[PDB]
């Protein structure tokens, strides 16, 4: 017999003693070293002092994970640790302050997503999130971006859409405390105040522009006349606006962040546009600065504290 | 009872639906009209993401509203 | 006898005790019925 660890969660370990002439599945159920499946292999020597991850198969790990993850999805593990061996293998260069992630494996629209996130204020609910963010933010965002796919129920490979990851992402985030407040004119039928809170108060479909959105945007009346719908009262850290990809001037000092999605509905690659003492245009490892830009925008993310309008 | 759905096009669809369907059915009622696969759909009420699980009872769509159909982005 | 963000005598009765039940989901042993809160809207 050797001493081994076992973890849901890499901070709870468990001291086990395993018979080695069984393999870990037999003792332990799924069981992963450093993300490699090891459930069909017998112990090794060299694994004596190892922590190994283990499914759940009693109360207490299933407390432990549920604590760590906020999740009960039993396929989770097997999805982080598959993800964690290919994101282990890429790169996260620093380019001017932000972890970015080298291109690969077509990982832009999550490069474009990790970058959001260390520019707009965010609290992760799941002590998982919260503790891979920073060590995101500090370069080392291997686990951070495994979790990501693991939540987003997205493969190493697959292509993806950074504002259904954020809204994704949104949802294990404390936005209880953020509110929107929309009101519909119509001239007809008078008006119709809506109340929006968490993921719903930060998030719109439509339009890039939050200056359009606070003076007012044209929608039909159901008595078949046009409506003006307007912000009324948003209270959140940020915005989110986005809109189907179509050609938009950036101007410096007016928004925070930017998705750019170049191609089609069938494939596409994102590059990230951030208003810091200039444009920069961050494409995975690759930076450009430049005064202006156009491009075909599709999220734009704004700061925000308390806005109420001056619309009477 | 009948709702309108707008397309990148420009293009209105029109459905007959319930309070009580899914946001799932809509969207398997889009793909007879238009052969979308529903995996592919967004839907859209006014700004705000219309989600699976949901029902359109839930986000108070009534009859004669537009929804616009969005579609899921594919970036590498 | 005595939330994610962090907010008796021996579930539907708990549940009982302005929030809807059908919007409560609890959870306790890390499985869904300290027990855990979760919210659908
Ligand atoms: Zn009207």
């Amino acid at each position: 017999t050797i001493k081994v660890f076992t973890t849901v969660d890499n901070i709870n370990l468990h001291t086990q003693v395993v018979d080695m002439s069984m393999t870990y599945g037999q003792q332990f159920g799924p069981t992963y070293l450093d993300g490699a499946d090891v459930t069909k292999i017998k112990p090794h020597n060299s694994h004596e002092g190892k922590t190994f991850y283990v499914l759940p198969n009693d109360d207490t790990l299933r407390v432990e994970a549920f604590e760590y993850y906020h999740t009960t999805d039993p396929s989770f593990l097997g999805r982080y640790m598959s993800a964690l061996n290919h994101t282990k293998k890429w790169k996260y260069p620093q380019v001017n302050g932000l972890t970015s992630i080298k291109w690969a494996d077509n990982n832009s629209y999550l490069a474009t997503a990790l970058l959001t996130l260390q520019q707009i204020e965010l609290k992760f609910n799941p002590p998982a999130l919260q503790d891979a963010y920073y060590r995101a933010r500090a370069g080392e965002a291997a686990n951070f971006c495994a979790l990501i796919l693991a939540y987003c129920n997205k493969t190493v490979g697959e292509l993806g859409d950074v504002r259904e990851t954020m809204s994704y992402l949104f949802q294990h985030a404390n936005l209880d405390s953020c509110k929107r407040v929309l009101n519909v004119v119509c001239k007809t039928c008078g008006q119709q105040q809506t109340t929006l809170k968490g993921v719903e108060a930060v998030m719109y479909m439509g339009t890039l522009s939050y200056e359009q959105f606070k003076k007012g945007v044209q929608i039909p009346c159901t008595c078949g006349k046009q409506a003006t719908k307007y912000l009324v009262q948003q209270e959140s850290p940020f915005v989110m606006m986005s809109a189907p990809p179509a050609q938009y001037e950036l101007k410096h000092g007016t928004f925070t962040c930017a998705s750019e999605y170049t191609g089609n509905y069938q494939c596409g690659h994102y590059k990230h546009i951030t208003s810091k003492e200039t444009l920069y245009c961050i494409n995975g490892a690759l930076l450009t600065k430049s005064s202006e830009y156009k491009g075909p925008i599709t999220d734009v993310f704004y700061k925000e504290n308390s806005y109420t309008t001056t619309i009477k | 009872m009948q709702i309108f759905v707008k397309t990148l096009t420009g293009k209105t669809i029109t459905l007959e639906v319930e309070p009580s369907d899914t946001i799932e059915n809509v969207k398997a009622k889009i793909q007879d009209k238009e052969g979308i696969p529903p995996d592919q759909q967004r839907l859209i009420f006014a700004g705000k993401q219309l989600e699976d699980g949901r029902t359109l009872s839930d986000y108070n769509i009534q009859k004669e509203s537009t929804l616009h159909l969005v579609l899921r982005l594919r970036g590498g």
